Formats: structure tokens, C-alpha cells, sequence
């Protein structure tokens, strides 16, 4: 057939987005070659992205169905576990309302998956109890960077660090993950940018830094109240945009007023202190890099000194995860549709509602996978998990088995036979990413296509076409989307944002970035541009008090 | 058509000899050879996106060659390594190869070290002014040139000038001002000296075409027997045009390939005392190489890495966990491979910490040459290491006129 | 506070023999060298010279047979070699390249042995201390 074919497509690892080739011989992924047309990453990827080739043809990928039939794990055909799937469904709804499910998905996912997952979840039986790893995982900094600005999202991308003047570094292990998003650290230190880094263990991203600041762990919030207080006490803020983009100076005033010495606290002397927070406010474009409180103290700083909406500038969270930021951006959360629109306001709601040629939305808030998992009993009982292995990975994991042996037809999508299989009834074996079709979206905003090398190994298939050949056995009409393509069709047509980015534009090698609103808009690379996404269109900036443990 | 002619070559398929860069004789003696059965597959480069995409291709059916045609600046890749990992080293199959002066000189490294067979290899050379980084050829349109750069149709180093022809005309800047600027060919192409790949069996390129054929012709030099029987198989047959040079286009060829190889002393020169000397060459080197995150890109993408276990994966040398690796880790690729380095930058270009990789690997390479006398990647020589002489190894003790390894070793 | 640490690899059947002709002859020299005992000087890899100066040697010495002497029939010509590479990297990266020698002392050379050792601790005390110590941090 094809010897040496090279695949372009999108690294599953973390959240930088980085492209690779994948090499196809026989219809076998052999290896991965660089890509050096991305910008991303120009051909270069660190450890896990050049051996991701390496799990995809392992003999221990699920190839059919299984059904627990009285113990042991039978084969079974996929007429016949969609079939049960369908049924058990079926009952569960009908005697227990919409409370009575749950789903969660993985941030492993394609877009594509996760979009068509929540429709699963709400079109058909009206729940909101659709979930995924962020919560467990290391940040809802989402939330917080959400109350500060408007948008949870990294105001900037990667590339535009190499504009600022103090890349400030605080808190993260950014070369030991996100390494790619480290390069652009190690890039500015060889341009000679100022670089303060601020984690409490000198770490190998410390290291490329100028300056290094140690602090007692768990002391952020002090520390950056500390460092509020004397940008605040020699007026190096940034008066227009203050007054212009930002409130609430006046509660940050009184807040930070008590944090003149705290070096009781934090372990950093008051010279050390004064030293960044006056290279901070007086660097005229300074980018943060941080990896609830601790977020919106790194918003408070950005909107103090007035650093937010410009190249070169901004916030910058990094995420972790694959597809994270894509799936609560397709709308696996209990309280957003998709693209952040609220189930909170009947606008949407109904538009949702037309849209979808549904009735009765929920519009309440849903539960959360600690919430679920807590409450897995007591009124929740039959659980979709798409790619999940919570027994592994949720803490108090004895806990997590008594509670899910407590439970009623738990159905468990996977590639791979893990620890929670064993509880499962049903277990439809699915793709990875080299079989599936769909999007990534990386930390920076940035959508990329994500393509075909090979066909699932045996009888597995890709998750679009099971929750659609679920959906057809149940009855529930608008899951007639045959592809990735159709299935971000539907999306597109559905949200506000991500309306321009259609595929023909997806295929180029720079992607999009997330608030692309028309067909001829090129992506908005740096948020913010001169207005916030809030009430007022203005960053509301909060005063934290440090809460000892 | 003998082992030394040096010929004026043009497709006589007029599609062909359009798309060619110039007259399309390469890929009309890689469609002939593949057509006649001559070899059974065909590694060339072809676009897969944008002109600033290259993507190398095994092709066997004869009517995709036409989509290799044309050579793109951008191609910063190195073919050989490629054919070892996942085509078996073509030990049992026959290959047509495009080959710029370093996958030519990797072709022989690895040829040295018996993991391809050139036996099967058929090598058709490029004559290599430089390559440019696809991403660093689009902020060079974008920034310089003041051109969206997914407007520009063809681009090309010619003439020492970067021509990229867009929509309402076309632009050009010396690459010289360009490299100045903090763009241009990458750093190893601009210390490189291989021009012609004499080593190949054919070498094709636009220097040296003079006159009314200037743009549609191809200047062929014939470097071996199993290229002069390619060339004339492929004239026989009608697939290929050939007239004897032009004597005045061969002078001139020789002046370009002398001022190319000045302006590579130069850079080499500018960049290697660029690095230091003494004890703040180590800082150089060992600060540089603190960043190293064990990616092993440089190692996987090397021509002369071809070991099954690589030593820096031995735990009785690295550490396994320890990640602000030892300089042991970059001493240990200096000692096995900076006595063949072709100066691919393939270490260079690859590394996520963006140390400079080749630099650092051919600094320490041309003096092992000027000590040794061994050129990487000409032909069939054993490396230094393995073969050693004894009338050799007296002759570089007498020559310190030392009864040890002491002094007297230097200038 | 500061005493030189000097490594040598001696080969088995000329320079083990030397230095133990020279204990056995009484010739005194300072206890600044410390030896490693290989077969030959062609067991000799260069990553071994190159841990030992990345672990912080001072100096390193390696004593083998001379030309045409050697056990096994050429092993030292290879060492040759692999040394002259190797004075020439560490030149190329900025150490200094006299904290390296290879000497060729026979079996009977228990005086040449204790000069070699008596030379290579002054050259070592005049270079002073290693920079790799400082420069990893
Ligand atoms: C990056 C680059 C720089 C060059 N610089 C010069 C120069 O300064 N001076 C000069 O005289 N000639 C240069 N050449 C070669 C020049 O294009 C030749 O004149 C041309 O190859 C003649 O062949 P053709 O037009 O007859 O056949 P073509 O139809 O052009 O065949 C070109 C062949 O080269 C292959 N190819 C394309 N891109 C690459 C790549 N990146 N790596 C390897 N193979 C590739 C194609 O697949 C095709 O088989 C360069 C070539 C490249 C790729
Ligand atoms: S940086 Fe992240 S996305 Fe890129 S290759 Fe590494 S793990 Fe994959
Ligand atoms: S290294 Fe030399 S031969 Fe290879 S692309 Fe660069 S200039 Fe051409
Ligand atoms: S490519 Fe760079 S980062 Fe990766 S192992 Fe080599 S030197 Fe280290
Ligand atoms: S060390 Fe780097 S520049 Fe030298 S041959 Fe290997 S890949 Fe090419
Ligand atoms: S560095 Fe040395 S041991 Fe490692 S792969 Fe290259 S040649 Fe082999
Ligand atoms: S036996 Fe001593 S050098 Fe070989």
C-alpha cells in the first residue's frame, strides 16, 4: 500500500499543541518525524512527544465490546452491547428523572467528541451533570481568571512572550511540563529579557532565570499582596488604565494596606521584594506565566500595573492537558453550553432550545465529578465515563471503588483495559488520536486539526460514531454526523465564537485562535484587545486575604 | 555520458521541463529510472501544503513525479536517516535518491558504518546554496520583505539574493544583509562548503548555464559510471535532452563555487571565535548545555548516531532521573561524533532548548580534520577511530619530536 | 585546602610493572597520584578520560607500553590515537589541555616512573584547580 507516508497531526500530551509527523508503513504508525512547518513548535518536541508513537499498536488496545455476564468480561458484538446500553439508559431516565445520570469525559478527547458528548447528555434526557478531568486536575484557575477578566483563558499566546521586557515566571515547572512553552524562555534569556522566576524549589525553569525567589510554600496570595503593596505605596500603577478598564482599586487598597511585613509569612526579605515588584511595575510590558485566590491575585497584578491587553503582555495559566481547554470550550461543564454560554440565561437557553429542535432545558446547575462520584448512590445511579480512570486517578481511591460498586450500570468507553473497566457492565473499546479525526485546542486558544494515520484496531471505533450509534438505537434525532467535519458544523452553527473557524481555514499550519467570530476575522490571538468581557466591559480586580492552613 | 562530462540537460516532456526549477532533468531521470526499472522506488521531496512545506516521498507509481518537481529552499530535512529507520536501509530494494551536498555526505557516513547500501543507492545531487527554516523564511516575508507571506508563489536563493516572487510583482534582498539582520540561511548552511556534490553519481544545478538556455537547461556533471549509464539510458530512450557545455558556463560554475566556498570560511571564521576561547568557551558551552531537557532529538536525527543503545542512556554515565543533566551528556556526543561531523544542523535545528548543537560539534570537527586529515562524508574512508595505522601513529609521535602526549601538539 | 587530584589508567604489563619496580627500588615521589590498573592502554575508552574530567580530576595520566612494546601486539597505537583526539577536544572546549598527558614507560623504568609522577603533580599544582568544579554550581 504506502511505505513512509507522513501524517501530520497534533501531540496528545499537554497542552502546548505541538505538531508532529507520524510515519505510516502498511497501514502501521512506525515512528514520528518532526514537522518544521509549524509555528508552534518548529519541528522540535521533548520526550513525550517523540515517543507518543509508541502505545498506539500495543497488544493490549481493546478490539470489542465486553459485557459482564456474571463475572468475567464476555465478547460481545456491538449490536448487542449498544443494545443493553440503550436499555439499561432507557429504565434509568424513565424511573429517575435527569438527576438520575451522569457523565464525564476525559481532556484526552477531540472537540469533536466532547461537543457531541454534551449534546448526548442534554439533548436526549435533560442533564446537566456532564463533567470533566479539570476539575480533579491541578486548576480551577479558570474560575478565578474568569472573575478578573471575563474570559478563563491565557490573555496571550506563546510566541508573544518574546516581546516583553520581564517574563516573571512564578510557580511553574514550565520546562519540565510544557517544555515548548519553556523554549520560548529559553529564546528570550539568549534576546537578554529580563526573567524573574518565583517558585519555591529552584527548578530547572528557575534556572534560565535572573532572578530567583524563594517563598515558604502555600504563601502566594501574601506574596503578591506584599508586592501589590509596595507598587501601590510608591505609585508606579498605571493610572488611565485604572481609571479606564479596571475597579475595584479602593477594595484592593484596604486589602493589601496589612502586608508591609510579611516575611513571617513568606520567606522573602522586604529587599528582595521591593527588588521584583519595582522591576515589575516599571518594565513597560511584562508578562506573567503562572502553573482560585492564587489566580486572581495574578490578575489583580496584570490589572494594577496595566498589563493586559497588548502584545507582549498578559497572563498566561498553562493548562496541562491535551484537549482541556477544548472541552470546557465545547461545553463539558455543568452550567456552559458551548464557546462559555451560560445555561444560567434563557437567551441562550432558548436559542439552544431552536437550535437543537429540543424542549425543556435544564438551565440548573449540574454536578461536578467530586459531586457525582460523592453522591454516587444517593440519587445518581448509571454513569457514561468516555475516557476516565478515576479509581487511579481521583484521591482516597478505595473510597472511589465502594462508591462506584455502589452503583448501578456504570458504561466505560476506553482504549485500553483499565483499572475501573472492572466495575464497568458495558465497555466499548474507542480510538486514540491516531485514529480519530477531530481538533485539539491548545492552551494558547489555538484550534489544530488533528488527522487520520490508521483504522482502529479491530472492531473499535471512534466516539462520534458510537454516541451516534447510541443516540440512533435510543431515538434521538440531530446525531445524524457522519464526521468530525459535520459534527463541528453543528458547533459552529451553535456558538457565537469558533463561527470562522471552519476546516478549509483549520488547514492551515497556524490554526485559529478561539474568538473567531466570522468567516473573515483571522483569530484573536491576544485577548482583552481594548475592552474586558465583563458586565461593565472592565476588569474587576478583588482583595484577598491570606488565609493560613 | 562518461564519468567527467559536464552537460547542458532539459526534459523533452514540456510539463516536466516546466515545473522543473530549471530544465526538469532530475525528474526526468527519476521518472525514467523508475519507469525503465532501473529501481523500485523513488525518496524525492514534494510539497504536502504551502511552498514552505517539504515533505519527503517513496513513490513508485511513475506518474507522481511530477508533484516532485521543483526544489524548495525550505527543505531543511536530511533524507538518509530516514531510508535507515523505515525503508530497512534499502538492503533489499533499489532507490532513486534527490540529494542535496549533506544528505550526500550522510549517504557515505552511513554508508561507512553499514547501515544503508549504497549498491542499491542511486544518489542524483543538488548543488546546495543554502536552506532557509520554513518559519523563519515566513517572519523574514513578513518583517523585511513587508509581504503577507501566504502570498509568495516561488521563492528562490539566487544570485546571492533572496527573489520571492507574490501577487503585483516580485522583491530581492542579499542574503548577506539578510544574515546581518538575523535572518537568511540557516547557520550551518552559511559555514557549509559542500556546493557540488561531487560525491554523488550525477549533480545537477542552475550555475553555469549561460545564454539562451539560462532558465531551461540543468547543468549535469556525471560523477560515476552508474550515473553515466542513468544519463544515457534516459537519452536513448528520449526522456532527456543533452548537449555538451558551454566551456565559458564551466569557468564561471568554478568562480561561484570558489567565492561559495570563501564566504563559508568566513562565516566559519566569524562563528567560531563568536564562541570564545579558554575558560570562557567552557562557560560557553557548559551554561548552554545546562539546558539540555534529554529530548534526544540531536541523538535520533544525528547521520553518525546510528547505535542501538546511545551511551547517554547508560546509567553508569548519566544519572536517569537527575534532569539539569551532566555535561557528560554533550562530552559524550562530542567524543563519538566530532570526528565525522557533515555540518547538518539537524542537532541544531531540532532541539527544543535551542542549544547550538552544531556549532559546538563542528568547531571541535574542522580541527579534528586539519589535525587527522579525514573529511567527512567524501567516501569509503574508515573513520579515525576505526582504522588506525601504525606507521601513522609513529609518524604523529615524531612529529611533536616528544617522547610522550604532552606539548608540541599545537599552533 | 586545596590538593591536586590526579587519576592515572596504567597498563598492566609495562606501566604497573614500572611503578612497581620503582616501589621495589625505593624511589620516593609524592602520594598525589592514584592508578586504575587496566589490561591494556587500548582498553582505554575516551568517555573514560572524559568522566574523570567531568568528575572533577585535576589532572589525568595514562601510562602504557612504548610503540612496537606493547602485550598485545598494537593496542597502544589505538590509545595513541584516541589521546591525541581527546587533547584536542578538551583544547576545543576550553579546558585546559596539559591536565592531560600519556606517557610511555616500560617495565624497567621505575626512575622514568617516578619522574613522570614527579612532573605531572607540578604541572597539576602550577594549573591549579579545575574549572568544571566551579562552573557546574
Ligand atoms: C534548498 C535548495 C537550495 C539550492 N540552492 C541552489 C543554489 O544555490 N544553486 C544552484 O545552482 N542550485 C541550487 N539548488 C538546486 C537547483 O534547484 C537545481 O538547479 C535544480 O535541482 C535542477 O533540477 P531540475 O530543475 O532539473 O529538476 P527539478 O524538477 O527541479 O528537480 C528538483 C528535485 O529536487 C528535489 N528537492 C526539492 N527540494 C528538495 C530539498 N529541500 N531537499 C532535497 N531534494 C529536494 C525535488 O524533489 C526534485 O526531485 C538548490 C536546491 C535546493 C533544494
Ligand atoms: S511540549 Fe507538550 S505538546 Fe509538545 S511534544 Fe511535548 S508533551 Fe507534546
Ligand atoms: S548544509 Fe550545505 S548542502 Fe546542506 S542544505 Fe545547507 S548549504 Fe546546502
Ligand atoms: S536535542 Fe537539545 S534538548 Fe534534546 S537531548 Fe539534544 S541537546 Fe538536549
Ligand atoms: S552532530 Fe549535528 S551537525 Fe554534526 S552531523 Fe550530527 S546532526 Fe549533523
Ligand atoms: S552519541 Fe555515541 S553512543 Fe550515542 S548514538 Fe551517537 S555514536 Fe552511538
Ligand atoms: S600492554 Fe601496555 S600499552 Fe598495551
Amino acid at each position: 500500500s504506502e511505505i513512509m507516508k507522513y501524517v501530520a497531526t497534533t501531540c496528545p500530551y499537554c497542552g502546548v499543541g505541538c505538531t508532529l509527523n507520524l510515519v505510516v508503513s502498511n497501514g502501521k504508525v512506525v515512528g514520528v518525524e518532526p514537522n518544521q512547518r509549524s509555528p508552534i513548535n518548529e519541528g522540535k518536541l521533548c520526550p513525550k512527544g517523540v515517543t507518543c508513537w509508541e502505545h498506539i499498536h500495543s497488544p493490549d488496545r481493546l478490539t470489542t465490546p465486553l459485557i459482564k455476564k456474571d463475572g468475567k468480561f464476555i465478547e460481545a458484538s456491538w449490536d448487542e452491547a449498544l443494545d443493553l446500553v440503550a436499555k439499561n439508559l432507557k429504565v434509568i431516565y424513565d424511573k429517575h428523572g435527569p438527576k438520575g445520570l451522569g457523565f464525564q469525559t476525559s481532556c484526552r478527547t477531540v472537540n469533536e467528541d466532547c461537543y457531541i458528548f454534551q449534546k448526548f447528555a442534554r439533548v436526549g434526557f435533560k442533564t446537566n451533570n456532564v463533567d470533566n478531568c479539570a476539575r480533579i486536575c491541578h486548576g480551577p484557575s479558570v474560575a478565578g481568571l474568569s472573575l478578573s477578566f471575563g474570559s478563563g483563558a491565557a490573555t496571550n499566546g506563546f510566541e508573544d512572550a518574546l516581546n516583553a521586557d520581564l517574563i516573571l515566571i512564578w510557580g511553574s515547572n514550565a520546562v519540565e511540563a510544557h517544555p515548548l512553552a519553556g523554549r520560548r524562555i529559553a529564546q528570550a534569556k539568549k534576546k537578554g529579557i529580563q526573567i524573574i522566576a518565583v517558585d519555591p524549589r529552584y527548578t530547572m525553569t528557575a534556572r534560565l532565570a535572573d532572578t530567583y525567589v524563594r517563598f515558604n510554600p502555600s504563601t502566594h496570595i501574601a506574596l503578591a499582596n506584599s508586592m501589590m503593596y509596595w507598587i501601590i505605596k510608591e505609585g508606579l500603577e498605571d493610572k488611565k488604565f485604572i481609571q479606564d478598564r479596571v475597579n475595584g482599586f479602593e477594595d484592593l487598597k484596604k486589602t493589601v494596606e496589612n502586608y508591609a511585613d510579611a516575611e513571617a509569612i513568606h520567606g522573602v526579605p522586604l529587599d528582595v521584594v521591593k527588588d521584583i515588584a519595582f522591576r515589575y511595575a516599571k518594565a513597560k510590558n511584562a508578562v506573567i506565566i503562572y502553573c482560585t485566590d492564587n489566580v486572581r491575585s495574578m490578575g489583580n497584578l496584570a490589572l494594577l500595573t496595566g498589563n493586559v491587553g497588548r502584545e507582549g503582555v498578559g497572563v498566561n495559566p498553562l493548562r496541562g492537558q491535551n484537549n482541556v481547554q477544548g472541552a470546557c470550550d465545547m461545553g463539558a461543564y455543568p452550567n456552559v453550553y458551548s464557546g462559555y454560554q451560560k445555561c444560567e440565561v434563557a437567551e441562550n437557553r432558548a436559542k439552544m432550545e431552536k437550535a437543537w429542535s429540543v424542549t425543556n432545558l435544564p438551565d440548573w446547575y449540574g454536578a461536578t465529578l467530586t459531586e457525582q462520584i460523592n453522591q454516587c448512590g444517593d440519587e445518581i445511579k448509571g454513569m457514561y465515563i468516555l475516557g476516565l480512570n478515576p479509581v487511579v486517578t481521583y484521591p482516597s481511591s478505595n473510597h472511589v471503588k465502594a462508591q462506584l460498586e455502589k452503583l448501578d450500570f456504570l458504561v466505560v468507553q476506553d482504549i485500553f483495559f483499565t483499572e475501573t473497566c472492572q466495575y464497568a457492565d458495558v465497555i466499548l473499546p474507542g480510538a486514540c488520536f491516531a485514529e480519530k479525526d477531530g481538533t485539539f485546542t491548545s492552551g494558547e486558544r489555538r484550534i489544530n486539526r488533528v488527522r487520520k494515520a490508521v483504522n482502529p484496531p479491530g472492531q473499535a471505533k471512534e466516539d462520534i460514531h458510537i454516541i451516534s450509534e447510541l443516540a440512533a438505537k435510543m431515538g434521538f434525532k440531530g446525531f445524524e454526523l457522519p464526521t468530525a467535519k459535520d459534527v463541528w458544523d453543528d458547533m459552529r452553527a451553535v456558538t457565537p465564537s469558533m463561527f470562522g473557524a471552519t476546516y478549509e481555514k483549520l488547514e492551515r499550519p497556524e490554526g485559529i485562535c478561539w474568538p473567531c467570530p466570522t468567516e473573515e476575522h483571522p483569530g484573536t490571538p491576544i485577548l482583552h484587545r481594548e475592552k474586558f468581557a465583563t458586565a461593565d466591559g472592565k476588569g474587576n480586580l478583588f482583595g484577598i486575604d491570606y488565609r493560613p492552613p | 555520458a562518461a564519468k567527467g562530462d559536464m552537460l547542458y540537460a532539459w526534459a523533452k516532456d514540456a510539463e516536466i521541463q516546466k515545473k522543473g526549477e530549471c530544465g526538469g532533468a532530475v525528474t526526468a531521470l527519476l521518472k525514467h529510472a523508475l519507469e525503465t526499472k532501473m529501481v523500485d522506488a523513488v525518496v524525492a521531496i514534494k510539497k504536502g501544503k504551502d511552498l514552505y512545506d517539504a515533505v519527503p516521498t517513496v513513490i513508485t507509481n511513475p506518474e507522481d513525479i511530477i508533484q516532485t518537481a521543483g526544489s524548495l529552499h525550505c527543505g531543511t530535512l536530511l533524507i538518509p536517516k530516514l531510508i535507515k529507520k523505515y525503508l530497512n536501509g534499502a538492503k533489499d530494494m533499489k532507490l532513486a535518491v534527490t540529494c542535496k551536498g549533506c544528505d550526500a555526505m550522510a549517504f557515505y557516513e552511513l554508508a561507512k558504518r553499514n547501515q544503508i547500501n549504497l549498491d542499491n543507492i542511486i544518489m542524483i545531487g543538488v548543488n546546495c546554496g543554502g536552506s532557509v527554516s520554513p518559519v523563519t523564511a515566513r517572519k523574514m516575508i513578513s518583517n523585511k520583505f513587508g509581504v503577507d507571506p501566504d502570498t509568495v508563489h516561488k521563492e528562490e536563493i539566487d544570485k546571492g539574493q533572496f527573489i520571492i516572487e507574490y501577487e503585483g510583482g516580485h522583491k530581492g534582498i542579499k542574503i548577506d544583509e539578510l544574515e546581518e539582520e538575523g535572518y537568511g540561511r540557516r547557520s550551518n548552511c552559511r559555514r557549509c562548503k559542500m556546493k557540488i556534490p561531487r560525491q554523488a553519481d550525477i549533480a545537477a544545478g542552475n550555475w553555469g548555464v549561460i545564454g539562451d538556455k539560462a532558465g531551461k537547461a540543468t547543468f549535469l556533471e556525471i560523477c560515476s559510471e552508474k550515473g553515466a549509464n542513468l544519463v544515457n539510458s534516459a537519452q536513448s530512450k528520449g526522456a532527456l535532452e543533452i548537449s555538451p557545455a558551454d566551456p565559458k558556463g564551466i569557468d564561471i560554475r568554478a568562480k561561484v563555487e570558489k567565492a561559495m566556498f570563501n564566504l563559508g570560511d568566513e562565516w566559519r571564521h566569524r562563528d567560531f571565535e563568536g564562541m570564545g576561547k579558554g575558560k570562557d568557551r567552557l562557560k560557553l558551552m557548559m551554561s548552554e548545555s545546562s539546558k539540555c531537557i534529554k529530548c534526544y532529538a540531536c541523538v535520533e536525527a544525528c547521520p553518525i548516531c546510528y547505535c542501538i543503545e546511545c551511551s547517554t542512556k547508560k546509567p553508569w554515565y548519566i544519572a536517569p532521573g537527575v534532569l539539569p543533566t551532566s555535561f557528560m551528556f554533550h562530552l559524550i556526543r562530542f567524543a563519538h561524533v566530532s570526528d565525522s561531523c557533515i555540518n547538518c544542523g539537524q542537532c541544531e535545528e531540532l532541539c527544543p532548548m535551542e542549544i547550538p548543537n552544531a556549532l559546538f560539534m563542528h568547531s571541535q570537527q574542522v580541527e579534528i580534520e586539519k589535525m587527522f586529515g579525514h573529511i567527512p562524508g567524501q567516501d569509503m574512508t574508515p573513520p579515525i577511530h576505526a582504522f588506525v595505522e601504525e606507521k601513522a601513529e609513529r609518524a604523529r609521535l615524531d612529529a611533536t619530536g616528544t617522547d610522550s602526549i604532552y606539548t608540541n601538539i599545537f599552533t | 585546602d586545596w590538593k591536586p587530584q590526579i587519576l592515572a589508567i596504567i597498563c598492566n604489563w609495562c606501566s604497573y610493572a614500572g611503578a612497581d619496580l620503582a616501589g621495589g627500588a625505593r624511589i620516593q615521589y609524592p602520594p598525589t597520584v592514584r592508578a586504575i590498573r587496566v589490561m591494556c592502554t587500548g582498553r582505554v575508552d575516551m568517555l573514560f578520560i572524559l568522566k574523570a574530567f567531568v568528575e572533577g580530576a585535576d589532572g589525568v595520566l595514562v601510562s602504557g607500553c612504548h610503540f612496537g612494546d606493547c602485550h598485545y601486539l598494537e593496542g597502544n597505537y589505538k590509545a595513541a590515537k584516541r589521546m591525541f583526539m581527546i587533547k584536542n577536544l578538551l583544547r576545543n572546549i576550553g579546558l585546559d589541555d596539559r591536565r592531560f598527558r600519556m606517557t610511555f614507560v616500560s617495565a624497567s623504568e621505575g626512575a622514568k616512573w617516578g619522574m613522570v609522577m614527579e612532573d605531572v603533580t607540578n604541572t597539576i599544582k602550577e594549573l591549579g584547580p579545575s574549572p568544571i568544579k566551579e562552573f557546574k554550581k
